[PDB]
């Protein structure tokens, strides 16, 4: 089953509902998977208004199911195989001298759609910090993100380090620490130690109105050898 | 490794290329500039995205004129890797295509040119980056007068203090920013007024535009804001004031 319902290009669906500081939103996403290709294709609105935060600091929280592991690599891929059932994701968000957001979501087959469900909480922000007070460009980066085996339970562990490019030409870290374990009980694959590297890039759509992203990302794992 | 990529732009499997090419704009070695020029014809738009993105980031003027040539691309995504890539690379000969490029039908490419022409710096954008301040779009009124602003010439001042008072809050947050950076005396009085806008982000960034222009124009313009203005205006006065002397 698991990589198999990924052979072509998959529709996404994408629920986060959000509070910061005590500002709530949510945000609804629409596209397309091919993970052939490691692609997305996406666009996210926000429902409830203005986004209270950056739209870049979202990325990471709104399908890593659609990396493109390489044939050498498919014994490696934890993401798909835990399909259709899915997988819980959690993380913590360090942003260097500032707040932190906290993010549990489920990744599933819902029908033909793979869906992404997103709480997220987020506390201790500076009101006229990077984020709280718009400071990052609308812009993103590549980056190297980490997996390793989790010893204990079927599940991985994952860490990596989102650099957010400030507009006066500083950049700001956002630490991520991740942890994915599966929904159903369909056995799945414990992988070795090795990394995605992904590339993005944000746009926006010229007939939409409301405050949104529109997101293209390529993502292969890598550093296995072969 | 540099010479395995490089060997991978050649697969059969345009994935296999797509990260080929990604992987090889990370490692920055001018060794792929030539096998990255050839991927910029590939057949898969994803993997021309890719080889233009790629080229970009190494950074090498050879990459110039096949780049230009990828702003024709019939993919805008491919055409956006191009334009960003040229603004990168730094390179003079790049002016006139991006100059071309803002009338680009995808307003994300109009965008786009319009970053790489502040980048670049050139004089040359000037005057077509005051017409992009007119642009249908948004964003890329907004990315005119922030390019605008990095080029710092002049002529822009009179558009820029026009765009102040543009609909949209992020353009006048933009012309605010650029007039602090152009440090031109004509935006005193007009910036004091934008600390009255709607919006509390073009406040403050007119808040601190004033501050880079600081003079004695600045001076004279808080020593009377502190005595008739009211709210946000009244503060930066004051705030000025005690800082500055």
């Amino acid at each position: 089953k698991g990589e198999e319902l990924f052979t072509g290009v998959v529709p996404i669906l994408v629920e986060l509902d959000g509070d910061v500081n005590g500002h709530k939103f949510s945000v609804s996403g629409e596209g397309e998977g091919d993970a052939t290709y490691g692609k997305l294709t996406l666009k996210f609105i926000c429902t409830t208004g203005k986004l209270p935060v950056p739209w870049p600091t979202l990325v990471t929280t709104l399908v890593q199911c659609f990396s493109r592991y390489p044939d050498h690599m498919k014994q490696h891929d934890f993401f798909k195989s835990a399909m259709p059932e899915g997988y819980v994701q959690e993380r913590t968000i360090f942003f260097k001298d500032d707040g932190n957001y906290k993010t549990r979501a489920e990744v599933k087959f819902e029908g033909d759609t793979l869906v992404n469900r997103i709480e997220l909480k987020g506390i201790d922000f500076k009101e006229d910090g990077n984020i709280l007070g718009h400071k990052l460009e609308y812009n993103y980066n590549s980056h190297n993100v980490y997996i390793m085996a989790d010893k204990q339970k079927n599940g991985i562990k994952v860490n990596f380090k989102i650099r957010h490019n400030i507009e006066d030409g500083s950049v700001q870290l956002a630490d991520h620490y991740q942890q994915n374990t599966p929904i159903g009980d369909g056995p799945v694959l414990l992988p070795d130690n090795h990394y995605l590297s992904t590339q993005s890039a944000l746009s926006k759509d010229p007939n939409e109105k409301r405050d949104h992203m529109v997101l293209l990302e390529f993502v292969t794992a890598a550093g296995i050898t072969l | 490794k540099v010479e395995m990529y490089i060997k991978n732009l050649q697969d059969d499997s345009p994935p296999v290329r797509v990260y080929a090419a990604f992987a090889l704009g990370k490692i920055g070695d001018e060794r792929a500039v030539e096998p990255l020029i050839k991927a910029l014809k590939d057949e898969d738009a994803s993997v021309r995205y890719a080889a233009a993105t790629a080229l970009g980031q190494i950074g090498d003027e050879r990459a110039v004129e096949p780049l230009i040539k990828a702003l024709k691309d019939e993919d805008g995504y491919v055409r956006t890797a191009a334009a960003e890539a040229l603004g990168q690379i730094g390179d003079e000969r790049a002016v006139e295509p991006l100059i071309k490029a803002l009338k680009d039908e995808d307003p994300w490419v109009r965008l786009t040119a319009a970053r790489a022409l502040g980048e670049i710096g050139d004089e040359r954008a000037v005057e077509p980056l005051i017409k992009a301040l007119k642009d249908e779009d948004p964003w890329v009124r907004l990315t005119a007068a922030r390019a605008l602003g990095q080029i710092g010439d002049e002529r822009a001042v009179e558009p820029l203090i026009k765009a102040l008072k543009d609909e949209d809050a992020s353009v006048r947050k933009a012309a605010a920013v650029a007039l602090g950076q152009i440090g031109d005396e004509r935006a005193v009085e007009p910036l004091i007024k934008a600390l009255k806008d709607e919006d509390e982000y073009v406040r403050q960034r007119a808040a601190s535009a004033l501050g880079k222009i600081g003079g004695e124009r600045v001076r004279a313009a808080m020593e009377k804001l502190a005595e008739p203005a009211p709210g946000f205006a009244r503060k930066v006065a004051v705030n000025y004031l005690e800082t500055h002397k």
